[PDB]
């Protein structure tokens, strides 16, 4: 807790993504656990 | 995670004046920090260095990781740097100026 | 005794970690609520057992204590930005006693 | 060198450091501990921020033989630069309980370290004195005007404290005294009032007996000391002058403010007297009602 | 059984506590650190006698910033003066952050924890010492195997203890998955006490010493002038005090902060002050001449 | 290394002789203390000070601090060409001197006359006529403190930051008086009122208004002289023409 | 359970098997060393447990336990040795309670000088159980001074209250000791100081004793010191418990926690015998 | 204990609004809104009305009150100098000067006379027209002769160069005027605040837009006080919003 | 060994606001023009010489300048490295730019010679007079004592091989070939577009002589700077900035502008 909401710029399909939070920092995340590559599509709001 | 940065200027690490410690100009040609001392006349500081600008808007001088070489890293190219201490881990696809462009591919 | 020993409890309170003013954009019914901390980011975050997610509703201004980011109590006094809008518009007070003929 | 000398500001960490290094050499039975004094100087106020031990031996049979290791001090100073490189050698602590005239000879050695006239700080380890338990001196070379040659001598420098902001919250943190040698409330200031007067009594007594010694035991006359005591007389107050009558008139003024204030406090209290008296008048109704009510309750509790 | 540990409370001597503060304020914003020289006795008392400061790095606090080479050299210097004993851990200073060990500080600590199992890590906050209380806390690694067997309860038994907090957030997370925090008592002897207490040469030079009578005329003039204003609010106020509910009266006719209490305080402060002002005045006239 | 960096502010408002309000350069306004190792009478408004980062107490007073953009403008003073080198337009030099060079040299004879010493020259004409050359010719010969400032190069990406640059530019010309401030190619921030377009047109307005009150109003100027070089003055707000 | 939690289990058995003295040895047999050896807590917790069975009746048993203490006191041992040595020392205290033998005084003295961490605590207590009320001046003088020598905190705690136990029932003859214990700058010496007044003037509502305990409770900033003074009141005012709720209303008014902890305990002791309705009402 | 927390170091907030009387909501000068404890032995009657305030450094608690005189945009000139010009140095526009001694000078001193006729008080004063016209010259003049506090801003002294800087200025000038009334607020030019249209599709607008809206709110409150309502000047005649002229 | 810890990566980036200066008198106080009050000190208010830096974390910091960097290598507007967690100046760095600016840089464009630009012999000879020969026969500008031309315009109808000649004959002679585009200069962020003209001329001045070939010229080739209710005040702003950086300002003679246009 908490669940830091970022906004998804784009995924690279290999189990990583580039997100840009509203709190401002960009982070090189992993697509991993209780999430899929089909559920992630630009402009979506993702849970970190 | 990795803090996403983006390189702003390759400033090569020899000829950066990254040795001032040796204050002697009687030794060396003194055109570069590896030519500050002429005993070796060669590496006394990293070969290549980089200035990045984070996306928190703070610039730092970062150098070479152990799995990237300068063939891999270029000016204007997004990089990922370690979140706690900044140093290029992995190069990423060009710019953050892209956004509508990812729409346009159909 | 009443004056000196009230103060010692009060030292704990002043020495808080800080606490923020968010508003719930929308509820999740796993007892988490999407709360936009208003100058800061959006966070989906659990609540206390003092409040339930059916007492919170969109457009509920809430307090949330950043040590877990967990909601304490609702703001008992809300103010609408719609008040700020009505002020600009302006209604002159008048009945049918300011006309005639 | 520098001739700028005024006060010695001394940090509390300095005081504690020399008690500790004395107790972990376990030097006693009049055996000494002399260490380095570190801090800022070339400055009017000499500012002693820290201190560290130096290996030191003092012979008690014959006092004219001592050990100082010159090699250690340089090494040790280098490691001080690790900590904080604003520190250089500005003198030495002595472990007390008092000044010695063998300190004159020790002093020579530390002139090849310093950029200032070296500091002598007595840290009294038994903590004796009615104020601070440190005297502070500095070595001076001077001609003597009583017709004798140039002496090397230790002239007094006043002691005061200033400390870092950070250090200052720690000192208070360990401590839990309410203080009776610093001023607080009315009662506290009466205790300090009496302490000051008895302090004066103690020092003044010592002056009379000092005068007695010169002309009956034969301490050498020293013009420099007795010269301040003359000025005690010329700056001395007088009685029945138009200054000492302003002094009475000012008492009459202040006494009147105190009168209004005592009386203001009496207003406030006679109102608090009436208020609680209303509280009692109110509580009377409740009391009456309670008795009729308790009748009903007694019987029920016995039934169950 | 294996070997079974219980609570400890870390006793930070007067000398050490100031030293940590001195070093931490000076090197900030940069993280400063240093080794703890001490001795370990009992099963409940970690005695930290002294600290010293290790040279800082721009690479912060880490495994490679401690410097064991400078340690070996420092150790001999303490050796010749009788001020060596045996090294009981390390300290470092975070600035605006709480007391807690960062990921890099876990790995620093783990190396200390092998060498001596009774190694503590002591976090100093110097940007949070601006309060009248200095926030300082100590930690000690609990082994990875131990957590699976849930042996954090094992450390809590055998006293009620203080179980004091002064910080949470990040601290409690790190506690679950790594370490056990230790409560702090401070040691001092009856010599150290007097030094601490004495902070004045104004122990006997503060009752006969005084401020000019100009300044006493200012206090007298300010004090009398203001008490009129508190007295005019109290007069508006007590036109009431006869309606329903105290709490209402206080809002509407401004009973807030109690003007009755506020006048008593302002009178008490100047009243006690003038008795002193006269008391010292007359004392000087009569004793000195 | 061991003498760590301290954060700089400026005193907003004396509250007391022990408590001063500063606005830092990190952003926050504080009530800060004073260390009793510096003055307490040279803390007055507008005064640059550094304060501690680890108890936020004023360490010391400092002289004023002036932007690197206004330092760039001063480090442009080059062009060694004399008033000789202006051929043809030598008449224009006598005329230029009335307003600028005679009250600059001695304002004492203009007091006898009884008018306010004037300041301001507009150079306007169809381009390539050496209005810039004229600026470099009077920069050469008198040899005062000059500020050669491009007037579209003093605006940047960030907001409110174009008010800070020019304010401290007048601060510079008051200190180093007599000083002439060359505003060269002033047509972008000299523009009409606008403000029914983009947010850019409102950025010109906020900077333009800072310039107006700083020159004439309830702050006047007095030994600073403006040379405005514009190409066309039909691009211009009537406030600045006036 | 493991550690001291397992310790607790083995010494709880001898609260249950209290009385039935003949079968006390039997039921404790396979937990006694020499038939238990799995864990050091079990082997010691049978000695602690065995003493509890024989409390106040334990004159024969005292001899039996004594061999184990002399055995492990030519060593300071390892910490395994300490846990065993720890439960032997509490055990002989309980067995020999009120005996006044010198043999037991002397035996535990060799434990105390080992300076064992947990056994030093149990020895210090044990001297006080055995020698309850005697007033031997040699016993008083050695313990007090040793308290300052020791550097383990548990041992000081144990010593401080055990002095109280030895100066039991002696009233105004214990008065000289009371004054040194209070005069100290060590909290433990004050923590034990309160208890010396409590046990010597125990059950007699001597006004001088209650005054010290009151003054000290309030007037010291040290947490142990405060706590201890409050608990002491109940012992003194055991006979005249009529006066206890009205005296201690004061301490429960105050919002310091250590004070408040001890205030409850003072009502616990004082009105233990028979409830007083007021006592309950103040504790709610 | 509590007196060291009262003293420095302290960050300046502003009290936005209450939600309790021992808990309040402040926006600090870090560009964050904090919910804070409110220490006792402080105001409750200028505390709760919007006014500048001191909060402790890292704790985030309201530990001290900060007068409505301090942290102001500018100070009164009723206890400093006024610009030393008189209306006898104004030559022309005596015709326009009649209507403005009517606005300022005549209800300041003779408030009783307006209530006696039953005519409404005068309100805000607009000076508009091309910049040749001498608008400023008269304001300077009348400020000396009317014997009242004179205040002062320009709309680039309401410069936002930190976030939430700019609306704080609006609250400063007006609260201060009320306090030492009779008083006059001068806003020297308002062509940046007075923009007929706005975007508000980027951050740089919205700070100015909030200034304008707050400006309107405090002039409406300002009525029926013995202050003269805001003197203000403009350049063009269609800077004005139908909202700033109403 | 201490210095090398600090020197090691990472480290923060600041520019030098100004060099304030402070006396080397540490034996009482600083009195350049600002006397110091109260207490006298070695080095708590009586410090040595001073550097003011502006960080990129949005602040300014007042430090005693480092004793290893000289006061000749500190001058206003230098970019210097600074310690990441303190703020002491370790070293000096070459001024950085944007990544838009690093795009402008050479890729080693190959030559394609003037002979593969068929026909149009007279125009090539005129264009060669303009760019090539003031560099080469710089012996002749020094003899004759004329001033250098600051650019040559190439205009005409589209599709006459302007672009190709320029690319080919600039790559032929050897000089810095900058890649700059007119439509680029107008950007959506206010007053950043102006800044980018200043960084292009900067890059030309480090590497001078440089030829700056501007692709297109009609983005900034705006006949308006008298406008009405538009975002056009941003467009014409970077035209005026072009004129300020073609304004003489020293070491600009060497640096030229080629430019192709269709209108
Ligand atoms: N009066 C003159 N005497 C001699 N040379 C002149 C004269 N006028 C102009 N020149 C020459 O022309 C050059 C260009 O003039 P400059 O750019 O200064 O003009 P301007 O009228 O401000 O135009 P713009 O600002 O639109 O470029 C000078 O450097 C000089 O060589
Ligand atoms: N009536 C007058 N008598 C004397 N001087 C006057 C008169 N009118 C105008 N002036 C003078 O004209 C000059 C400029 O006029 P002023 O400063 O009042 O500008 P303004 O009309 O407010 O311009 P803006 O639109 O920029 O606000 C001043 O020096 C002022 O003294
Ligand atoms: N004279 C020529 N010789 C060879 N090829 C040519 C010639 N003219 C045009 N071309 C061809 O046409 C292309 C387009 O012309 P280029 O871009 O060089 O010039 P331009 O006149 O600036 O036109 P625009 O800017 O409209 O494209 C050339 O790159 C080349 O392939
Ligand atoms: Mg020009
Ligand atoms: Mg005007
Ligand atoms: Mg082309």
């Amino acid at each position: 807790n908490p669940l830091s909401i970022g906004t998804l710029e784009e995924i690279i399909d290999d189990d990583h993504a580039i997100v840009t939070s509203p709190t401002m920092p960009d982070y090189y995340v992993s697509i991993l656990s209780f999430v899929d590559k089909e559920l992630l599509e630009p402009g979506c709001s993702v849970l970190l | 995670p990795l803090q996403v940065a983006r390189c702003t200027k390759i400033i090569k690490g020899n000829g950066e004046s990254d040795e001032t410690t040796t204050d002697n100009n009687n030794s060396g040609n003194s055109n570069s920090n590896s030519n500050q001392q002429s005993t070796d006349a060669d590496e006394d500081d990293e070969d290549a260095k980089y200035v990045i600008n984070l996306k928190q808007i703070a610039k730092f001088v970062v150098g070479l990781g152990e799995r990237v070489s300068p063939t891999d890293i270029e000016e204007g190219m997004r990089v990922g740097v370690d979140r706690s201490k900044y140093n290029i881990e992995l190069p990423l696809p060009p710019r953050i100026d892209p956004s509508v462009t990812m729409m346009t591919v159909e | 005794n009443d004056k000196v020993r009230f103060i010692k409890d009060e030292l704990r309170l002043l020495q808080e970690p800080g606490s923020y003013v968010g508003e719930v954009i929308k509820i999740v019914s796993d007892k988490k609520v999407l709360v936009k901390v208003q100058p800061e980011g959006k966070y989906i975050v659990d609540v206390a057992k003092d409040i339930n997610v059916k007492d919170l509703k969109a457009s509920q201004r809430v307090c949330l204590r950043s040590d877990s980011y967990m909601l304490h109590k609702v703001l008992e006094n809300k103010a609408d930005p719609l008040v700020s809008l009505m002020m600009v518009e302006k209604v002159p007070d008048s009945t049918y006693d300011m006309v005639g003929g | 060198m520098s001739l700028q000398h005024e006060k010695v500001t001394i940090a509390p960490l300095v005081l504690l450091s020399a008690l500790d290094h004395y107790e972990r050499t376990q030097t006693k039975e009049n055996k000494r501990c002399v260490g380095v004094i570190l801090g800022d100087a070339n400055s009017s106020t000499i500012r002693v921020t820290n201190s560290f031990a130096l290996p030191f031996e003092e012979d008690e049979k014959n006092s004219d033989v001592w050990f100082l290791d010159h090699n250690y001090i340089e090494n040790m100073n280098e490691m001080c630069k690790k900590i904080n490189a604003k520190e250089k050698l500005i003198g030495w602590y002595h472990s007390g309980p008092k000044l010695r005239a063998s300190d004159l000879k020790i002093n020579e050695l530390f002139k090849k370290y310093t950029q200032n006239n070296p500091l002598l700080l007595i840290v009294d380890v038994k903590q004796q004195g009615v104020g601070l338990p440190t005297d502070a001196y500095v070595a001076i070379e001077q001609v003597k005007d009583d017709g004798t040659s140039t002496e090397k001598t230790f002239l007094h420098l006043p002691c005061t404290i200033e400390a870092e902001e950070a250090e200052e919250i720690g000192v208070e943190h360990l401590l839990r005294d309410v203080r009776d040698q610093a001023a607080g409330g009315l009662s506290i200031r009466l205790t300090n009032q009496l302490k000051s007067l008895k302090g004066l009594q103690s020092k003044l007594k010592d002056v009379v007996e000092y005068l007695d010694k010169v002309i009956n035991k034969e301490l050498p006359i020293n013009h420099t000391i007795l010269g301040k005591l003359q000025d005690v007389f010329n700056l001395l107050p007088n009685l029945g002058t138009p200054d000492d009558d302003e002094i009475d008139v000012e008492n009459h003024d202040r006494i009147n403010i105190s009168n209004n204030l005592q009386k203001a406090l009496t207003v406030k209290t006679n109102d608090e007297l009436m208020v609680i008296y209303i509280s009692n008048l109110v509580r009377s109704i409740i009391a009456f009602d309670d008795l009729i009510e308790n009748k009903i309750q007694n019987k029920k509790i016995q039934e169950q | 059984t294996g070997r079974d540990d219980t609570k400890e409370t870390v006793y930070i001597s007067s000398i050490a506590l100031l030293k940590m503060l001195k070093h931490g304020r000076a090197g900030v914003p940069m993280e400063v650190m240093g080794l703890m020289l001490g001795e370990f006795v009992d099963d409940y008392t970690v005695n930290v006698v002294d600290v010293f400061a290790m040279p800082q790095s721009g690479t912060g606090v880490s495994v490679e910033a401690v410097d064991d080479v400078f340690q070996a050299k420092m150790m001999d210097m303490l050796k010749q003066t009788g001020r060596d004993q045996m090294v009981v851990g390390w300290y470092h200073s975070h600035p605006g952050f709480g007391c807690w060990l960062s990921s890099v500080d876990v790995n620093t600590q783990k190396s200390f924890e092998q060498l001596n199992s009774r190694a503590v890590a002591v976090v100093v906050d110097p940007i949070q010492s601006v309060k009248g209380k200095v926030v300082i806390d100590a930690f000690r690694l609990i082994d990875t195997g131990a957590l699976i067997n849930n042996l954090e309860p094992r450390q809590t038994t055998s006293n009620t203890g203080l179980l004091n907090k002064a910080n949470i957030q990040a601290l409690i997370h790190g506690l679950n998955r790594h370490y056990y925090s230790l409560n702090i008592d401070y040691h001092k002897t009856a010599k150290e006490t007097k030094m601490l207490m004495n902070l004045h040469k104004e122990q006997w030079q503060s009752g006969l010493k005084m401020y000019d009578y100009e300044e006493k005329e200012e206090s007298n003039l300010a004090a009398t002038k203001s008490m009129v204003k508190i007295a005019e609010q109290y007069s508006k106020r007590i036109e009431e005090e006869k309606e329903l509910t105290e709490e209402e009266l206080k809002t509407r006719y401004v009973g807030r902060q109690d003007p009755k209490k506020h006048l008593s305080e302002t009178a008490d402060e100047t009243l006690e002050n003038n008795i002193v002002s006269v008391l010292t005045a007359g004392v000087n006239s009569v004793a000195i001449k | 290394l061991q003498s760590i960096g301290q954060l700089i502010g400026e005193v907003m408002k004396e509250l007391s002789e022990e408590k001063y309000i500063v606005k830092a350069s990190s952003g926050p306004r504080y009530i800060v203390g004073v260390r009793n190792s510096v003055d307490r009478s040279k803390l007055k408004k507008g005064v640059r000070v550094t304060l501690d980062i680890t108890t936020l107490t004023i360490m010391r007073i400092l002289p004023r601090e002036t932007d690197p953009l206004v330092y760039n403008m001063t480090s442009f003073e080059q062009g060694e060409i004399t008033f000789d080198g202006i051929g043809g337009l030598t008449e224009q030099i006598r005329e230029l001197r009335e307003v600028i060079e005679l009250p600059l040299k001695n304002p004492e004879i203009f007091q006898r006359v009884g008018i306010k010493p004037p300041k301001g020259v507009l150079l306007y004409g169809p381009p390539g006529t050496g209005k810039t050359l004229l600026a470099k010719a009077v920069a050469a010969t008198i040899g005062a403190n000059f500020i050669f400032s491009p007037a579209s190069g003093i605006v940047d990406k960030y907001i409110g930051e174009s008010a800070r640059i020019i304010r401290e530019m007048f601060a510079y010309a008051k200190e180093h008086e007599p000083c002439i401030i060359f505003m060269d190619e002033v047509d972008a921030i000299g523009g009409r009122r606008f403000s029914e377009g983009t947010s850019a047109d409102r950025e010109i307005q906020r900077t333009l208004m800072e310039l107006l009150t700083q020159m004439d109003g309830f702050d006047n100027l007095g030994q600073t002289k403006i040379i405005m070089a514009t190409n066309r003055p039909d691009t211009l707000d009537p406030a600045l023409l006036r | 359970a493991q550690n001291w939690a397992k310790f607790t289990a083995t010494a709880s058995l001898g609260v249950i098997h209290k009385g039935n003295l003949l079968e006390g040895k039997k039921v404790m047999a396979p937990y006694l060393p020499g038939s238990r050896a799995s864990s050091r807590f079990i082997k010691g917790g049978s000695l602690y447990g065995l003493g509890l069975i024989y409390a106040g009746f334990g004159r024969d048993t005292t001899d039996y336990l004594k061999n184990i203490i002399v055995e492990n006191s030519g060593t300071s041992g390892d910490e395994d040795v300490d846990v065993l040595l720890h439960g032997a020392s509490l055990g002989i205290g309980l067995a020999a309670m009120g005996s006044a033998n010198i043999e037991v005084y002397e035996a535990l003295k060799e434990v105390l000088y080992n300076d064992s961490a947990t056994s030093g605590e149990a020895a210090a207590l044990g001297m006080g159980l055995c020698m309850l009320g005697t007033g031997k001046p040699e016993a008083i003088h050695d313990m007090f001074t040793y308290s300052q020598e020791t550097q383990h905190g548990n041992i000081t705690r144990g010593l401080a209250v055990g002095l109280a136990l030895i100066n039991y029932g002696r009233q105004e003859l214990a008065d000289d000791l009371i004054t040194k214990m209070l005069a100290s700058d060590e909290s433990l010496l004050r923590y034990g100081g309160a208890f010396t007044i409590a046990l010597a003037y125990a059950g007699t509502g001597n006004n001088s004793a209650v005054k010290r305990l009151l003054h000290v409770a309030v007037s010291d900033s040290n947490d142990d010191v405060r706590r201890a003074a409050v608990i002491a009141l109940g012992f003194v005012l055991l006979r005249d418990y009529t006066t206890v709720p009205r005296i201690v209303q004061l301490l429960s008014k105050s919002h310091n926690a250590h004070v408040r902890c001890g205030t409850a305990f003072a009502l616990g002791i004082a009105c233990a015998g028979k409830g007083l309705q007021s006592a309950i009402d103040v504790l709610d | 204990e509590v007196k060291r927390i009262q003293s420095v170091p302290l960050v300046i907030g502003q009290f936005l609004e209450p939600i309790d009387q021992n808990t309040g909501i402040v926006s600090s000068t870090t560009g964050m809104s904090y919910v804070v404890r409110i220490l006792s032995t402080l105001d409750r009657e200028l505390l709760k009305p919007s006014m500048s305030v001191a909060l402790h450094r890292h704790s985030n608690a309201l530990v001290d009150i900060l007068p409505p005189d301090s942290d102001s945009s500018i100070s009164v000139m009723g206890e400093n100098e006024k610009p030393d010009v008189t209306y006898a140095d104004v030559g022309g526009l005596d015709m326009q000067k009649q209507e403005i001694r009517e606005a300022v000078e005549l209800p300041l001193v003779q408030a009783d006379l307006y209530e006696q006729i039953g005519i409404d008080p005068p309100r805000g004063v607009l000076l508009y027209g091309p910049p040749g016209t001498g608008k400023t010259m008269l304001v300077k003049a009348v400020a000396n002769s009317t014997k009242a506090a004179f205040i002062r801003v320009n709309g680039s002294e309401f410069v936002h160069k930190y976030l939430g800087e700019g609306p704080r200025m609006v609250r400063d000038v007006f609260r201060l005027a009320r306090e030492n009334a009779p008083s006059i607020i001068f806003i020297d030019e308002v062509d940046s605040i007075a923009t007929k249209r706005f975007d508000a599709q980027t951050g740089s607008d919205r700070e100015v837009q909030r200034i304008l809206i707050e400006l309107l709110t405090q002039m409406d409150g300002f009525d029926q006080s013995t202050n003269v309502k805001v003197i203000m000047a403009t350049n063009r005649a269609d800077t004005l919003d139908p909202a700033l002229l109403r | 060994e201490k210095i090398k810890n600090n020197r090691q990566l990472p480290y923060l980036v600041a520019n030098v606001v100004e060099v304030m200066d402070m006396n080397e008198i540490e034996d009482k106080e600083n009195s350049e023009s600002t006397t110091q009050g109260g207490n006298v000190n070695l080095d708590n208010t009586a410090v040595g010489k001073a550097a003011v830096v502006k960080t990129s974390s949005r602040q300014t910091v007042f430090l005693p300048m480092v004793g290893l960097v000289d006061p000749d290598k500190l001058k206003p507007n230098d970019l210097v490295g600074v310690n990441k967690d303190s703020y002491l100046i370790l070293d000096t760095l070459p001024s950085e730019f944007d990544s838009r600016v690093k795009a402008m840089e050479v890729d080693e464009k190959p030559t394609e010679t003037y002979s593969d630009v068929g026909g149009l012999d007279k125009q090539i000879e005129e264009l060669v007079e303009a760019i090539v020969l003031p560099m080469k026969r710089a012996d002749k500008f020094k003899d004759m004592g004329i001033r250098a031309p600051k650019g040559a315009l190439m205009y005409g109808p589209p599709g006459t091989g302007k672009t190709l000649l320029a690319r080919a004959c600039a790559a032929q002679t050897n000089a810095t070939f900058l890649k700059l585009a007119a439509p680029q200069l107008v950007q959506m962020y206010i007053g950043e577009g102006a800044k980018l003209v200043r960084d292009a001329f900067a890059l030309a001045k480090e590497k001078a002589p440089t030829i700056i070939f501007i692709d297109e010229l009609d983005a900034i080739g705006t006949k308006r700077f008298d406008s009405e209710k538009s975002g056009d005040r941003e467009v014409q702003r970077t035209m005026l900035e072009l004129l300020n950086q073609l304004d003489g300002f020293s070491s600009d003679d060497r640096v030229k502008v080629l430019a192709a246009t269709n209108r």
